[PDB]
């Protein structure tokens, strides 16, 4: 049986969880007090000490995009997140890489900081949700014709939408509607329906760390 | 951090984990070294559910000649990852000769990891059997005094140089061995023979708290003790007035010793009164350190003739035998050190690497496939093949071992070998009769001074233009520059063939360089060789070294007491 | 023929180049005026505007890691980059991602900054350097039995070893002959033979980057 080291508000861990549930695998989850990281976990990544971690056949699998790639490669017979063509794989990877740059930083900036930092982050995330809007264009799922790589990669950011909407007192829906819309669309997959914990709580985590750093 | 009880229980756990550890060892080895070029030829990519089976079914057992071109490639100006991987920090040479030609093998920090753990392991087993004072010391006739760069600019050499110059050696060995008597400088002193005398001296200077005598060989101890019988008048005199003898002339060590010297009259009287008592040196080893409870050496194989003189030296002191293995791939640890020299058995450690043994039971030699570690039947003799991080994959070292027992879940190994005898025409000649001839004729100049030459080796450098052959000498004692210059010239004069003359007389290869080294260097060579993990067939040492030789290679340089090109020409 | 949107000093573009050349394809190298980016570039990757970007059959593949993977999959018939096993591809991936994140940032500090960032940068350089060297065990290449994905990812940095050599006031070789030397071995193959611009040119323009902004 596969074992996953996961964090309840971890979009990254959620990347892993959504992926594994997505293909068709029964597995075990273990929550981490990052204050005291696990012996199996410290063993997995002694330095980063960062999740999500999937262990198969005695080998710890690390990094989010890496973990999802690991998901496709681990059981290559039933559900593929990638298209048949090489270029398609490249487009998806390009976009997921897009998900991890100014985007993670952007949300990180809106829920994370305030004032001078906050607006910069706000325009950055609105701009990002918009370019995202442009590449989406029409597709049910970006990774391909069906649920894909990227879908798993950035769907997970949707639960935090509540947090971003309230902390920056925004409403990302009117400027760019199809993103949030598609997000709860993807909520339908059994992959993210159970793996991801509730938004009020995540937002609450957002309330708590904001409470400490003022 | 050192403890005996836990370290032994994890050993009991590990040894019991012999198959699991040997296979996992394979896994880390392959996974760490997936990219190796031989492997690409071999068709291996790792993982799979037949990794061990694929291991034994896809790639052929290598020999030193086949090894030599690639390793040669790693050393000669092309810093190149080959039969191992990353350019190795240092390189090694094994006993016998690769077609008579020199042999080059990889080194890595893992050698230190295994070395540290093995000495911790062994010291725990030995101190278990042989307890020592926390505040005492150890008489270690150890040396790693020569540092140099090979032609490619990558350091190439001995297990000892790397083991004692490694940043981790002092820290790693501080807790689990008794504090060295000798200052690290004397250990690394530019004059090893002067350092042997000094080592005897240092070794002799705090004996009240000594736990044991050390040399890696019974013959090593024999050298130190016969040498002991070769210099104590001088010793007492040097130490007595606080002024060291004129025999030692290197400034770092002399300055160091003079730091610890003063005139003290009485001690002479004492030392002098006891050592007279020995009826001719019967068991003086206990006498000089009255409290060591053992003598540490490798007293089997090529050393069986030497243990009695060591016993002759040791007297009634128990003889403890060293664990087996080298940087080439360590093999076994002596769980039972208190055993007699005639029965010494050492226990293999599982993660040092993955080994296989080739049987001899048909006639001579026979054709049976290599079989698993414990698969080896008791009482019969098997040659050893090893796969490790040492860069050596599935290689025939050609030496036979006998298994006599089992410790827990692991086998116990005994050796009766001498030399790994498969020899072919060597190219680092200058017929060996002529090399020996050269040393013999020239050394006569050193034979005028009541000292006979002991051992020697030679080198060829393609870096320098014109390249100069370098001959090295192990001797009985110190002498000035003029005679050795004559000796170099004499070695030149000695190789009598028409060819050596055409060249050197012409100019195409430079004046033979006599880099007179210091005593015990070959002794170190022997000491790392018999100790290597394989079998006792490891002592027909190489006469001349080309780009591909390494174990004599760190030893040749820094400690060149005298480096001179021929006055002639 | 494939169009490579590349930059003369950019390491990653160098990765793209070394990859296409290593495999066995004939492609066209395009330099760029960032001051005056080409219409092709601006259309190919409008938001990022960064290189490498390979246009193949009319399909543009940005990012060096993405492009090396692409060279691998569109054309995987002779000198495969990745190992056959998924966990192996994983190791190549994890390690390639590795040169590209912490290492890249730190060397960025070693040639582009001053004061504390410089000292911190050198330290991280050594600490990092031992780790990659540490995982190596003793492996001639990294990605596969011959030239590999992770190998492709870090080789271009071989050019930058000289710069780090003087500017970083450090020796990557005296303390770790292993890495730079690994690069030297990798410098016998034609791919790195012509892919990486001269060590001296890279170092001088690097110093120049230091001259242009304060
Ligand atoms: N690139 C990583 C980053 C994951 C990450 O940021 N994990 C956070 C959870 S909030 C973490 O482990 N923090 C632990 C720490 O700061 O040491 C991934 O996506 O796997
Ligand atoms: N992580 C990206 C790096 C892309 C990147 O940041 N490129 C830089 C230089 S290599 C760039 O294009 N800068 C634009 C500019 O200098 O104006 C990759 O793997 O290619
Ligand atoms: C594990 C320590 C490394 C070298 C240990 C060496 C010594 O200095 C005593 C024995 C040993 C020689 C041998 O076991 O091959
Ligand atoms: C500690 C060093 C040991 C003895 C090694 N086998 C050598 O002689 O170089
Ligand atoms: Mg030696």
């Amino acid at each position: 049986l596969p074992i996953l080291l996961d964090y309840w508000p971890s979009m990254f861990g959620m990347r892993a969880r959504v992926a594994l549930r997505e293909k068709g695998v029964e597995f075990e989850y273990r929550e981490e007090d990052f204050s005291n990281k696990s012996p199996l976990l410290l063993q997995s990544n002694p330095i980063h000490k960062k999740i999500p971690v999937l262990v198969h056949n005695g080998k710890p699998v690390c990094e989010s995009l890496n973990v999802v790639q690991y998901v496709d490669e681990a059981w290559p017979e039933k559900n593929p997140f990638f298209p048949s063509d090489p270029y398609g794989r490249a487009q998806a990877r390009f976009w997921a890489d897009f998900v991890d740059k100014k985007f993670t930083d952007a949300q990180f900036k809106v829920w994370g900081k305030k004032g001078e930092e906050q607006e910069a982050g706000k325009k950055e995330f609105i701009e990002a949700v918009k370019i995202l809007e442009s590449e989406l264009g029409d597709k049910p799922y970006f990774g391909g014709d069906s649920f894909g790589y990227v879908d798993i990669s950035l769907i997970t950011f949707s639960s935090w939408f509540q947090a971003y909407e309230k902390f920056g007192n925004f409403s990302i829906e009117s400027e760019s509607p199809k993103l949030i819309a598609w997000a709860k669309r993807c909520m339908e997959k059994e992959s993210v329906s159970k793996s991801l914990p509730d938004s009020e709580k995540i937002v609450a985590y957002a309330a708590e760390y904001r409470k400490n750093n003022l | 951090t050192f403890d005996m009880n836990r370290v032994i229980d994890e050993f009991d756990e590990m040894t019991r984990n012999a198959h699991q550890v040997q296979k996992q060892t394979l896994k880390e080895i392959l996974l760490k070294n997936q990219s190796a070029i031989y492997l690409q030829n071999c068709g291996l990519n790792g993982n799979a559910t037949d990794p061990e089976e694929a291991f034994k079914s896809m790639v052929p057992l290598v020999t030193d000649v086949e090894l030599e071109p690639y390793i040669k490639r790693m050393v000669d100006g092309d810093t190149s990852p080959i039969l191992t991987g990353h350019p190795v920090p240092a390189i090694s040479l094994s006993s016998g000769t690769s077609q008579g030609r020199p042999k080059f093998i990889p080194f890595t920090d893992e050698l230190m990891e295994n070395t540290l753990q093995l000495f911790r392991t062994a010291f725990a087993f030995r101190n278990r059997d042989f307890p020592i004072d926390d505040n005492g010391k150890a008489l270690q006739f150890i040396f790693s005094s020569k540092q140099y760069i090979s032609t490619g600019g990558v350091p190439v050499g001995t297990a000892t140089t790397n083991v004692y110059r490694n940043p981790n050696f002092k820290a790693g060995m501080k807790s689990i061995t008794s504090p060295s008597c000798s200052p690290d400088e004397v250990i690394f002193s530019p004059d090893v023979h002067q350092a042997l005398y000094c080592h005897l001296l240092s070794g002799i200077l705090f004996r009240d708290q000594v736990q044991y005598v050390f040399a890696v060989f019974a013959h090593g101890l024999v050298h130190a003790f016969r040498t002991f019988e070769q210099v104590w008048e001088e010793i007492v005199t040097d130490i007595k007035d606080g002024v060291l003898s004129n025999r030692i002339t290197v400034p770092s060590v002399r300055t160091a010793m003079s730091k610890l010297l003063t005139p003290n009259p009485e001690l002479a009287e004492t030392i002098r009164t006891k050592c007279m008592s020995l009826s001719n040196w019967y068991g003086l080893i206990p006498a000089l350190f009255p409290n060591a409870k053992y003598v540490y050496g490798i007293m089997t194989g090529s050393m069986e003739p030497y243990v009695p003189k060591l016993r002759h030296y040791a007297g009634d002191l128990p003889l403890v035998s060293h664990d087996y293995g080298s940087s080439e791939g360590w093999i076994a640890a002596n769980v039972t050190p208190r055993l007699s020299p005639e029965e010494a058995t050492f226990a293999v450690i599982p993660n040092l690497g993955y080994f296989e043994f080739l049987p001899v039971s048909e006639t001579g030699e026979g054709e049976e496939k290599p079989v698993g570690l414990t698969q080896v039947k008791i009482g019969e003799e098997y040659e050893v093949v090893i796969t490790n991080y040492a860069g050596l994959y599935r290689y025939r070292l050609g030496d036979v071992v006998k298994v006599i027992g089992f410790y827990n879940n692991t086998p116990q190994l005994k050796f009766i070998c001498r030399r790994n005898l498969i020899l072919s025409i060597n190219i680092d000649k200058n017929t060996e009769r002529d090399l020996q001839l050269s040393v013999e004729s020239a050394a006569k100049r050193l034979s005028e001074e009541k000292i006979e030459v002991i051992d020697f080796s030679s080198y060829i450098d393609v870096s320098t233009d014109p390249g100069h052959y370098a001959i090295f000498w192990e001797i009985s004692g110190e002498t000035n520059e003029d005679v050795l210059q004559d000796c170099c010239n004499c070695l030149d004069r000695a190789f009598i063939d028409a060819g050596y003359v055409s060249s050197r007389k012409c100019k195409t290869i430079g004046a033979l360089e006599l880099r007179v080294v210091a005593k015990g260097t070959f002794r170190k060579i022997q000491e790392h060789f018999l100790g290597l993990g394989s079998s006792a067939g490891q002592f027909k040492m190489p006469r001349c070294v080309k780009p591909s030789n390494a174990k004599v290679l760190q030893i040749l340089c820094e400690n060149v007491v005298s480096s001179y090109f021929s006055t002639a020409f």
